[PDB]
């Protein structure tokens, strides 16, 4: 099994701030990491795939970085819409595991 | 200050299948090939008839970019005068070819748990493919003397076989994104010189 | 446009059996593998199972392994998550996804499954 640790869960920031979300894999998963944004009572939306590749129709502000066991998700400029839960899921292993979850909240 | 759309070819979200390879004509633009070499994220950057470094001075009339995904083992087969399953029935490079074959590992892009079905290399063809010839036919292969009659049967096989691309697969079996650049040097405008 | 719709989610008793059918439209169903993800109320996402494009290969998380069976019918373009030996913990919104964490990623709206005694 592979285990994803997503910190900081309680991150807060004002609009226009730069946010960083870090996900750590227990063992090497190459570049097989995905970033999702879940608004309340809505299905998850895939912001990033293949660690750094932005999905089509996603705003350019979202960005991903890292490889191996360490990864990062960065929002260049925060927005009101961006205040939602964020999840990191590894796809390398046969049983996929999601991250804890980080709730970006208005300050 | 027109610039060639290498970014579209190299950074496309999905590459085409090797049997259904995608050919893009590039013209009327300046291309900095050296910038691509400087990035050096490509496992294979082999140029035939031209040197990979310093080819800016040379002027090319017709540049064609061919994009497909193959296994790591097949990258050797994407070369002039090479014999393989991929060379014989999927993509053929002419013996006199002048151009550059660029291949990079795309394991994290083109792999899914349980395998990805999209790539689908051709397994059976009656005759070897001619250079720069694409076959997209799905007609049943008559290995046996008995006619298939358009239906799968004993000794009758579907032509296209799907590559199973897994994250756990070895480097040889991992997906590789291949862009083949074909340069033509003739007496013509030579617009895509790319100094 | 790729569309996934989850149906069959409803109230069930503990130890009961419920099956969730994921209707698919706008794409070739056979080509792409499918996933099931559940979000428990006030909890994070939890991947449940995967069925491959061929359908021979199936993988389940331990928390549902030997209790949940994943199946698909290509002709009907539906993926069925059979659920057995249901528990109060199992209560969640079950989302059906296509090729998670890839360029082919798609998600259904989700269907709430409630286990109550």
């Amino acid at each position: 099994d592979i285990q994803m640790t997503q910190s900081p869960s309680a991150l807060s920031a004002s609009v226009g701030d730069r946010v960083t979300i870090s996900c750590r894999a227990s063992q090497n998963i190459d570049g097989f990491l995905a970033w999702y944004q879940q608004k309340p009572g809505k299905a998850p939306k895939l912001l990033i795939y293949a660690a750094s590749r932005l999905q089509s129709g996603i705003p350019s502000r979202f960005s991903g970085s890292g490889s191996g066991t360490d990864f990062t998700l960065t929002i260049s400029s925060l927005q009101p819409e961006d205040f939602a839960a964020y999840y990191c899921q590894q796809v390398y292993s046969a049983p996929l595991t999601f991250g804890g979850g980080t709730k970006v909240e208005f300050k | 200050t027109n610039l060639c759309p290498f970014g579209e070819v190299f950074n496309a979200t999905r590459f085409a299948s090797v049997y259904a390879w995608n050919r893009k004509r590039i013209s009327n633009c300046v291309a900095d090939y050296s910038v691509l070499y400087n990035s050096a994220s490509f496992s294979t950057f082999k140029c035939y008839g031209v040197s990979p470094t310093k080819l800016n001075d040379l002027c090319f009339t017709n540049v064609y970019a061919d994009s497909f995904v193959i296994r790591g083992d097949e990258v050797r087969q994407i070369a002039p005068g090479q014999t393989g399953k991929i060379a014989d029935y999927n993509y053929k490079l002419p013996d006199d070819f002048t151009g550059c074959v660029i291949a990079w590992n795309s394991n994290n892009l083109d792999s899914k748990v349980g395998g990805n079905y999209n790539y689908l290399y051709r397994l059976f063809r009656k005759s070897n493919l001619k250079p720069f010839e694409r076959d997209i036919s799905t007609e049943i292969y008559q290995a046996g003397s008995t006619p298939c009659n358009g239906v799968e049967g004993f000794n009758c096989y579907f032509p296209l076989q799907s590559y199973g691309f897994q994250p756990t697969n070895g480097v040889g079996y991992q997906p590789y994104r291949v862009v083949v650049l074909s340069f033509e040097l003739l007496h013509a405008p030579a617009t895509v010189c790319g100094p | 446009e790729v569309q996934l719709v989850e149906s069959g989610g409803g109230l069930v008793q503990p130890g009961g059996s419920l099956r969730l059918s994921c209707t698919a439209s706008g794409f070739t169903f056979s080509n792409y593998g499918f996933h099931w993800v559940r979000q428990a109320p006030g909890k994070g996402l939890e991947w449940v199972t995967i069925i491959s494009y061929d359908g021979i290969t199936k993988h389940y998380a331990d928390s549902v392994k030997d209790r949940f069976t994943v199946s698909r019918d290509n002709s009907k373009t539906m993926v069925y998550l059979q659920m057995n030996n249901l528990k109060l913990d199992d209560t969640a919104v079950y989302y059906c996804a296509r090729d998670l964490g890839t360029y082919d990623d798609s998600w259904g709206q989700g269907v709430l499954v409630t286990v109550s005694s």
